[PDB]
């Protein structure tokens, strides 16, 4: 529903101290998301080189601040999509630590 | 026990 982001951004404490402008939720298994770290190595949006794009399309939800959104009254727009996800990976085991973008 | 890896799951995972 259109309510998804409004509820999720809140419950995930992404509206606690600020209105987190954008946030993407991935509706795939953890294993499939973690596996992206072993896939197409691409440049992060900030230029860093430890980002990886998923070979296949994943089901995601994009949460975006509405124009009337202002802390402490946050408000979001829910957008469902099926895109390749790009994440920044690090550590041992090599797993995502940042969600870069979607293409 | 909170790590960058767990933080990612908290923020982005929703199976």
């Amino acid at each position: 529903s259109s309510n998804y982001c409004n509820q999720m951004m809140k419950s995930r404490n992404l509206t606690k101290d600020r209105c987190k402008p954008v946030n993407t939720f991935v509706h795939e298994s953890l294993a499939d998301v973690q596996a992206v770290c072993s896939q197409k190595n691409v440049a992060c949006k900030n230029g860093q080189t430890n980002c990886y794009q998923s070979y296949s399309t994943m089901s995601i939800t994009d949460c975006r601040e509405t124009g009337s959104s202002k802390y402490p009254n946050c408000a979001y727009k829910t957008t469902q999509a099926n895109k390749h996800i790009i994440v920044a990976c690090e550590g041992n085991p090599y797993v995502p630590v940042h969600f870069d973008a979607s293409v | 026990k909170e790590t960058a890896a767990x933080k990612f799951e908290x923020q982005h995972m929703d199976s």
